[PDB]
RNA sequence: GGGGAGUGAAAUAGAACCUGAAACCGUAUGCGUACAAGCAGUGGGAGCCUACUUGUUAGGUGACUGCGUACCUUUUGUAU
RNA sequence: GGGGCUCAAACCACACACCGAAGCUGCGGGUGUCACGUAAGUGACGCGGUAGAGGAGCGUUCUGUAAGCCUGUGAAGGUG
């Protein structure tokens, strides 16, 4: 045991893939969201 | 690698055809196959590697059926109106010889090339050709 | 943790402009017009690593042509010797065996006019 | 031996500079001279003021003579604009530049 | 004297010293190699032509290096569809110097 | 009217290569041995072999 | 405003002063370019010029030629 | 499409060749899946792609590892 030696166990963290980082990333341009109408604006929910 | 022709030692030769009743479009396509140099065996497309041909009798050249009184020759002078045409037997009267240039021109290339491919065709109109010192040779008897 | 991106977009912007070295104008030098012209120069050299395949294709079989011509045989009659014949030798070496070594051209042509089919 | 002059901001521009230092670039020194002496632009008075300086810089910090010497290299770059404004019509203002430039001349014996 | 030989599912015109790169064939530096594949030998003017091939045949030359060629690079673009897609490739060669080919 | 696409700095140049000045006629009084313009009063006043100003 | 000389480890640290990028504008040099038509590249490719060592290299230029109507967004679809 | 073609370079039949795609085959290249392999290991079928789902990564700045390691015999940065 080493502090520089520590790491937990595969598929206990996951990289939290970030939307929108250029068309490579595969949530490229608009992040999952589609295309126009109301799910891609902002506050773009539908009420329960 | 592959062979590509070179246009420093390029061997060319000297040709007379004679049009002497022959058609004329299955004679130009002969010419301008020589032109191009589509009969060696080193042929290479952007090298001039064509021969020189002249042709002697470009007057009695042939245009079967009846495309002699037809077969317009149509130019545009760029003003407006400025469509003008010719036939085979007054053009061939007029300048015998701009009838078998015309043909071969437009079945080489639309290039450079072409355009210097052209320039080893020398066309006569006579039975006899300048060029005597060259000693070009017969072909297509 | 705020990061400062002043680095990486040079050394980003500079790899996009040395590919697009040589090229005309605003091509070579400004960013914008450099990143178009050096993915179009990729999109080309993909597409003619496929042309030069066949343009070579074409230009061995129009030189044995013209060889072939020069022995009293078109190509086609050449290459068909050998489904019935088997040379299995190909454009690539014909065509330059036609140009340099022609006395074993003309003995190629001979065993295809040996054929006869 | 090769000695040069700058002259860091003149208050021309430098395509109205550039357009005199073409007819200099080469010559003999004597016959530059001559050449801007007789000329009718600005920029052939203020490049006439540095080929004299570089001249007297070979003479003075080397052991040069004026007839030995030959217009060497001589290049006008761009220098700091000023920017100010001058008033148009409808309210409108436009931005002036007013361009300045660094006239370097080089001599030589060669 | 030249010879034809098919190595890497294609073929070379051959000559008795000639440095050539052919696709990756599975043998060490420095050792000799086995194709029966000879099509054409011509030495002067006695030109020997495959009937299917010259028989008689072994490809068994000597390598001189395993290397790897240059770089291409691939770049797969559909415009105004958010597509891009690079790649680069450097293919194996083995170079082998001409000594031995029946 | 203007532009639809600026000019390039080739074309910007090509059309200042008429833009190159011209050089002077100039000559040399036997009198005193200097440069003046042909044609031309001295800068120290001769013309032709003689002091005018 | 410079050319020296001094100062300093350094003045292309000289006061608009550490580093000093890119657009943009120059000078020098090598090669190309004034009978050739278009996304300006890419496949092929001669010649010429530099370094080197052998040549079946390395860098520059690219005559000539095949194919080739930018990019984003929006759309059933855009060289548009 | 142009040149141009008239016992055809047109039309109608038939025969035999050939060319022609990124198709197919030859040859060299990861793991995508799956089955086998006491897990070295080869096999077999795949591998165009928008919206979109899944899986794996690179690089930047900061903190711990770090009072470590490198560095004025030359860091970061900049240009090759």
């Amino acid at each position: 045991m080493q502090l520089n030696d520590l790491r937990s166990a595969p598929g206990a963290r996951r990289e939290k893939h970030r939307p929108g980082r250029g068309i490579g990333s595969g949530l490229g341009k608009t992040g999952g969201r589609g295309h126009k109408g109301l799910t891609s604006r902002s506050g773009g929910k539908v009420a329960p | 690698k592959t062979y590509t022709a070179k246009p420093e030692t390029v061997q060319r030769d000297w040709f007379v055809v004679d049009a002497a009743g022959q058609t004329l479009g299955r004679l130009a396509t002969e010419i301008a196959r020589r032109l191009r140099g589509k009969h060696k065996p080193e042929y290479t497309p952007h090298v001039d590697t064509g021969d020189y041909i002249v042709v002697i009798n470009a007057e009695q050249v042939r245009v079967t059926g009846a495309k002699t009184t037809d077969k317009m020759y149509y130019h545009h002078s760029g003003f407006p109106g400025g469509i003008k045409s010719i036939n085979f037997e007054k053009l061939i009267a007029k300048a015998p010889e701009r009838v078998i240039e015309t043909a071969v021109k437009g079945m080489l290339p639309k290039n450079p090339l072409g355009r210097d491919m052209y320039r080893k065709l020398k066309v006569y109109k006579g039975a006899s050709h300048p060029h005597t010192a060259q000693q070009p040779q017969e072909l297509k008897i | 943790a705020r990061v400062k991106r002043g680095v990486i977009a040079r050394r980003r912007h500079k790899k996009i402009l040395k590919l697009a070295k040589g090229y005309y104008g605003a091509r070579s030098r400004v960013f914008r017009v450099a990143k178009q012209a050096v993915i179009k120069a990729g999109q080309y050299a993909y597409r003619d690593r496929r042309q030069r395949k066949r343009q070579f294709r074409a230009l061995w079989i129009a030189r044995i042509n013209a060889g072939a011509r020069q022995n009293g045989l078109s190509y086609s009659r050449l290459i068909a010797g050998l489904k019935k014949a088997a040379i299995e030798i190909d454009r690539k070496v014909l065509a330059d065996l036609a140009v340099n070594e022609k006395a074993a051209f003309t003995a190629i042509v001979e065993k295809a006019k040996a054929s006869l089919a | 031996m090769e000695v040069a002059a700058k002259l860091s901001g003149a208050r021309i521009s430098a395509q109205k500079a550039r357009l005199v230092a073409d007819q200099i670039r080469g010559k003999k020194v004597g016959e530059a001279l001559n050449l801007l002496a007789f000329s009718s632009k600005k920029a052939a008075e203020i490049m006439k003021k540095v080929l004299e300086s570089a001249v007297a810089n070979a003479e003075h910090n080397e052991g040069a003579d004026v007839d030995d010497l030959k217009v060497s290299t001589v290049f006008v770059n761009e220098g700091r604009s000023l920017k100010r404004i001058m008033p148009r019509a409808k309210g409108r203002a436009d931005r002036i530049v007013k361009r300045s430039c660094h006239i370097t001349v080089k001599v030589a014996d060669k | 004297m030249y010879a034809v030989i098919v190595t890497g599912g294609k073929q070379h015109k051959v000559t008795e010293g000639e440095f050539l790169k052919v696709e990756k064939l599975d043998v060490a530096t420095g050792e000799a190699i086995d194709f029966d594949r000879v099509l054409l030998v011509a030495n002067g003017e006695d030109v020997k032509i495959g009937l299917p091939v010259v028989e008689g045949a072994k490809v068994t030359a000597e390598v001189v290096s395993h290397g790897r060629h240059d770089k291409v690079r691939i770049i797969k673009f559909r415009r105004r569809k958010h597509h891009m897609k690079r790649q680069g490739h450097r293919q194996w060669f083995t170079e082998i110097k001409i000594t031995g080919i029946q | 009217a203007v532009q639809q696409n600026k000019k390039s700095r080739s074309a910007r140049d090509m059309r200042r290569s008429h833009d190159a000045l011209e050089s002077n006629a100039l000559s040399v009084e036997k009198s005193t041995g200097e440069v003046h313009l042909r044609h031309h009063v001295s800068p120290d006043g001769f013309y032709r072999g003689r002091k005018v100003v």
